[PDB]
């Protein structure tokens, strides 16, 4: 069997990312010094620029938008995006996202391949993917799995987690790449891995296609991805949590924090209040409801219903911008 | 700890 | 290209298994103490319990029965099995075979899916094969390689070996996990792995479905894998200690020591005697008589001959039950 | 679905290769010993023998030889081959190439099953492989991955590189083990792995067949592998010093160093020439003309065209034996 | 060179 | 000059301490074990009786009194006294005060050499000191270094402590050693060290022999030290927090908490609470309050001057016999 | 023998020197944070500052100046000053010598302890001396030595090095700490120890009291030291290079290089020079030079006889201010 | 109180032992290479002198016989003795002793100090003593203790050993060093320590002047020291095995094992035999028998009383040469 | 701090 | 990123 | 313990 | 490495 045609068809909109330092070179004994004039000296050089790879790029448009994990471009000085084809521009970041690990990067250059995208959410347990990336150096690589599970939050990354699990090795440069499904459309960016070695065993961690567009098309949009904050502190309700509480039997979300100043308290939560429905959803799982006020649009009159000593209490928010971490 | 921040 | 099929196929029989341990909490300045009085109480009792993850069982009947490993069972009071569809009951073991590191749970829960099974005699090496299980309590994970070789015996884990070797990804928290072919049959469980840094390396190790299922079986029938034991502890022959009516390996088994009243013991072997047969059947190498032995019923008399100062003798004894470890 | 076929027609022309050696036997207090005579005997035997294996070869031809890696076989005294069918043979060293990581071994043997080869340059990337080889001394067996990348260089493994990059498992005992096709077809010996842990991460590295025939052809013949030698240390020109006519590194490469009475110092090349030319070839890249300069017949006279003090300068030099690394 | 019991 | 005279005095009354745990027997393939009779049968036990040097131990009386540390003797089965003069005899526990980390051992040999007590409030800082005991397995060993300070506490090694501190190298093995005076008359029991490494930086610790002969009497008519009980946890008064009419350790030391059921809960004594008076002793700092309760005798009432919420409280409590750890 | 008498003297004019650092207290689940509001409130303490020990200082002055290692006080916003008396004050930094690790403090207190100095010149290898200072913050600890060595140069610690080389165990925690004589006189400021453990093996050095006595007085005198300057780089006279003019090795300097626009490059010296004279005095030794420079006062024009390529030059120059590290 | 008078008098004799490693200057870019031309050479100087130091020596005589250990001198060229008055010679080894780990060297110099000596049977434990010599190539450095014990055989680091444990710190690089009495008085060579940090832990040993006299006697006559040979293996009567009318101690050396070919097994010993007298002296203790036969010169016919079997059997050997390790 | 029990 | 090649 | 002394 | 080759002034 081959993945090469969908090799072909997917390795050029996979770019390697790169940073620059200027360094002090080892020092010589006989050769002059900055502050000291010796026997001899350099022809044209007093500094040595060095290389230093940060990891993969997936190219999205040939506008130049470039899908990065935030951690790969963070504090950087200058990022260089190398292209398969050998060519090299400047990059300018657009954006990063934190919480769900993602940046945009902007790139000036005719003849841009793009990255045919497919559907995430088509995907299974038990595809074959591709994971295309730059890992410890060594060069474009490709590397072949399964989708060993799919949607996979509790890892505690990330704020907002959606991640596929794949069996393809993931190595460290390689976070930024692409996942590929067999056909070449990407459905992942290579995001984290679970290794004792710091090397692939068999667990990598991408950031599915779906979350990912939102993202970018939010980040070139306005530059923030903008997400919404209710300022609650929420914990599940457990049997012995409730007992605690007070509550014998209860379950769902249960605040034990309220942000100063925030929606909330402007509204009225309170520490101890079961919510009952946010925004006329039922608020039974605690990270659907997050998702939700996070795509609640900022400055949004929402109905939050509470149960506050065996009462249900009718309050009413103003939805917020999220703060940054 | 299931805790959540929103 | 999927095995989403095969795993649509395999998942649902293949669980998790937890086991709780009590914990004492971490104190506070301020707090309650088991014995101090401070400023303030949790509402929580002292203990908490902690929910620890020792592996993956395989569903094999569809009354409750399931497959691990010895190695997952052993010293764990409770234990506590998570289906796919989050299904979670109480295990009751029902026995154990450390002999060959595998051990049977009892569950009782109604619409169960059981595992379809395969052939371990009908496995090539370069078939594909997919690994279920826990890796890392990352939650049910689907790994894909291919047969890397059969019968890995003499690797010095368990008393019987005949393993599957794999390529697919398998870490801790796999084992007792299903191995399976590209249809979703039960070719293995998988046990261990070979590695540097305790995490998959592409060494793994599978009991045979064959195998499991001749324990699963006993097991369930009398609580015991009962074994026949000869009391008898042998090595190999070598063709230049085989100068005397020399047969390079036939009838080359040389008596290296005796179980104190064993039933060999008995029967008069002595150490350093030469085993041409046993239980009228020519006996040229270890495992295959250790195999032999262990699969014929205590109390059957055999005569076993060897030839002691190069003259053969006839000895008669009783087939023991073999001891555990 | 199965890789049986590929396995069945390419395993049986893949050997082990180990190594023995006598080390004495476990000491006693009362064991005689070659400096003290005590109360006992272990029979009478002085030395005991410890075989250790060494690595994977391949066996190229049905006339007994076998490609194997450098690194296996440097500092093995005796090597003993042992095939798939049970066979073992002692082998003997037709030579070795250190610049290439490449030995070749010679064997007797009647009926000897041989490698079909297949064409390195056919290879693209994402074409699935499989690898065998001796991994950890477990076994023969097995490991099916694809194509990451073709044309490693700059790795600083050798001197000359043109490696396979493979996903397969490669461990430690992979080394001089085959890399093979979807069809059982050779396309390389397995040399190196990048891993941080010594283990398996998916970045493997294999000698392409079409150079490994070449060397073996040339160690067969002449004993060795003959090439070119200038003697001289050569670095990029820099764009910074690209100041001159030429356009970057066209037509240019710096003369770092000449060789000590070297054929290029005889013919007047002095440090910081510019090789325009080496034997009316660009010359713009120090790998290619590196490898020119290999494939150059020791004793050619041929004409070296360098750019110094901004006047070309029309040089002859007497191209030598290139020296033992 | 290894040992077997039953 | 020389400490000889010191040295005759002292080191014939230091003793080392052992313990013998029988070890397994190690084994041999061609011998016998209980199992199994193999080729050879040594003229042996099944295992032997190993020994493992615990400590030193300082000999107090002619009636074949010894006194060591609690943490040198503590779950050890069986304890021999090996003398300097060679006599090895069996010692029986008398009784531990693990709250001074001393033990008291008996043994019962004639012409034992008693030690000579000193008065460790006689000593001053800067006085030449020597340490005997078995450091290391190495034998019994004379180190001499001055007194570096008195009075030492806090340390947070014991829970009653007023340490001796020397520079004479001291090192594992020197556990229930003696510290002497320059006249080789006993002024402490070596206990604790500070080490970066684990070996001797000069500074050594050892309890005075006034506190540790005091809880051997205490040890020899009961089997254990009796102390005074309230079952407070108090903590040092900061000025800050004593702005509330009162100043830094006058009459104070604040409860952080009380014990259940203690002598301390049945009197009213709360978390919080400013304590100014005890037994009518102003009880400015908590250790020489602490060490005054032990001194109380229990069942005796005592009267606790408190301030609590500006208000000045009479509280009477009956003290209870201090629990073990 | 006893020191309790010289430990009564020096021990006093000892202090023990610590910073402050506020910390945030710790935290539970079910309190009030800035961020957010809890079930429960702290009582309002927002954070605790913490105490940190720096190391020890020596008072010099009844006026209270300390002298410190600079190494002990750089960097370190609040310095408080520990007495042996139990009195804490903020000392006020005077100034600091990079160049020797030495650091002068500013007291402002009654009745303070004054040191006694000693003649460092008229110390002894041999004679027994005492080191006081907080070595592991444990309170001051008094050890007791020998004078190792005098003198030491070469040890690559500070710029200018004289260090007294001592036995006595001096551990972290002793950095400007005391070294003192029999009598109780300042022979020295410890500062450094040469160990594989980090702890004392016996070998401590200490700044002289001639030097240290020096530096703190100029540091009073100007807030630094003020030192000559003629920027100038030097290695010793090769045996062998003492070809021409090199009989008696009156010129023991090469000059190895020199300050860009520095006095001695104003006047003329060139890298290769040969000095034979300074200030019209001996050249030979590197080190007596560099004290002699130092030790010249910046304005004063002095001449240099520099050995030229086989001729004699009479330089002169304007003597600089030495520029910081 | 001073130590500076016995340092005046034992400082000049203890020297530091140089070596040199021949090593080329390391390799830079623009300067000519021992293979390689460049645009600088590296001026004249190809390579340069690395100096390694490896101990300290005393010098035991005017002759200039000089006194080390065998550790510190083997495998090296050239030793060049370095004097406390900065004299520097090259040395000649006389001869070595490695089962007492000593050494003898030769130098020609004249006015050279001799070291005054103790009587090693003088000694106490107690006594003050100082150690000279020169750890981590600081200098000669002394240190002063005092004596922990005397006759410290079974330390297990030489076949012949009576170590001085010593207090004063050693550390590496004061083995060949001088353990020099109060007056000054030569009593030991520093050799070994015992450690875990691997530098001073307090526990230091020296090889006595009495034994270490006589060896280096022995070295200047002969090139060697000349010890008896019995080639016999001996233990201790166990307990349990002096059931054969044997006091524990009497005739306590049992063989275990007869060298082959060797003067005893010549003599008709076999092992078993229990040896009651060597040389009719009664073999009470294996290290007494061992100095007694070692001291026997070789050649003399000894009679050898021996218990075989119940009988007592006279013996008659011819001692010979001790063969090397 | 707060390590005083009796 | 500055290597040589000896040929 | 017991150890073994060769001569 | 006795060149120390470094004083400065």
């Amino acid at each position: 069997v081959s993945y090469a045609n969908a090799v072909s068809r997917a390795a050029p909109a996979v770019a390697n990312l790169y940073t620059t330092k200027m360094v002090s070179k080892p020092s010589h004994p006989l050769f002059d010094d900055p502050m000291f004039r010796r026997f001899f000296g350099d022809n044209l050089p007093q500094q040595k620029r060095m290389e230093s790879s940060l990891g993969s790029a997936v190219i999205m448009s040939a506008e130049g938008y470039l899908l990065t994990n935030n951690h790969v471009t963070a504090g950087a000085d200058q990022i260089i995006v190398a292209l398969r084809d050998g060519r090299e521009t400047i990059a300018q970041l657009v954006g990063s996202d934190p919480e769900t690990d993602l940046a945009v990067l902007k790139i000036d250059l005719k003849n841009l391949p793009a990255m045919t995208l497919g559907r995430s959410d088509g995907i299974r347990t038990g595809d074959v993917c591709l994971a295309i990336g730059n890992p410890f150096g060594v060069g474009q690589t490709v590397t072949m799995g399964i989708i060993s599970a799919t949607g996979r939050n509790q890892l505690g990354l990330n704020t907002y987690e959606d991640f596929i699990q794949t069996d393809a090795a993931i190595n460290p440069g390689n976070s930024g790449g692409a996942l590929v499904d067999a056909a070449g459309n990407l459905i992942g960016i290579n995001t984290a891995i679970f290794s004792k070695s710091g090397g692939s065993q068999g667990i990598g961690f991408a950031i599915p296609t779906k979350l990912a567009l939102e993202v970018m098309q939010s980040i070139i949009e306005h530059g923030q991805v903008i997400r919404g904050w209710l300022g609650v502190e929420v914990k599940a309700l457990t049997p012995e949590l409730a007992e605690s509480l007070g509550l014998g039997e209860t379950a769902g979300i249960v605040v034990a924090g309220v942000y100063r100043d925030g929606p909330a308290a402007r509204g009225g939560l309170l520490p101890g209040d079961v919510i009952l429905t946010i925004d006329k959803q039922e608020a039974s799982d605690g990270r659907r409801s997050m998702n939700q006020v996070a795509r609640t649009r900022p400055g949004q009159k929402i109905s939050i219903v509470v149960l506050r000593n065996g009462q249900k209490v009718n309050l009413t928010a103003e939805v917020g911008l999220r703060p940054p971490p | 700890e299931l805790r959540w921040v929103f």
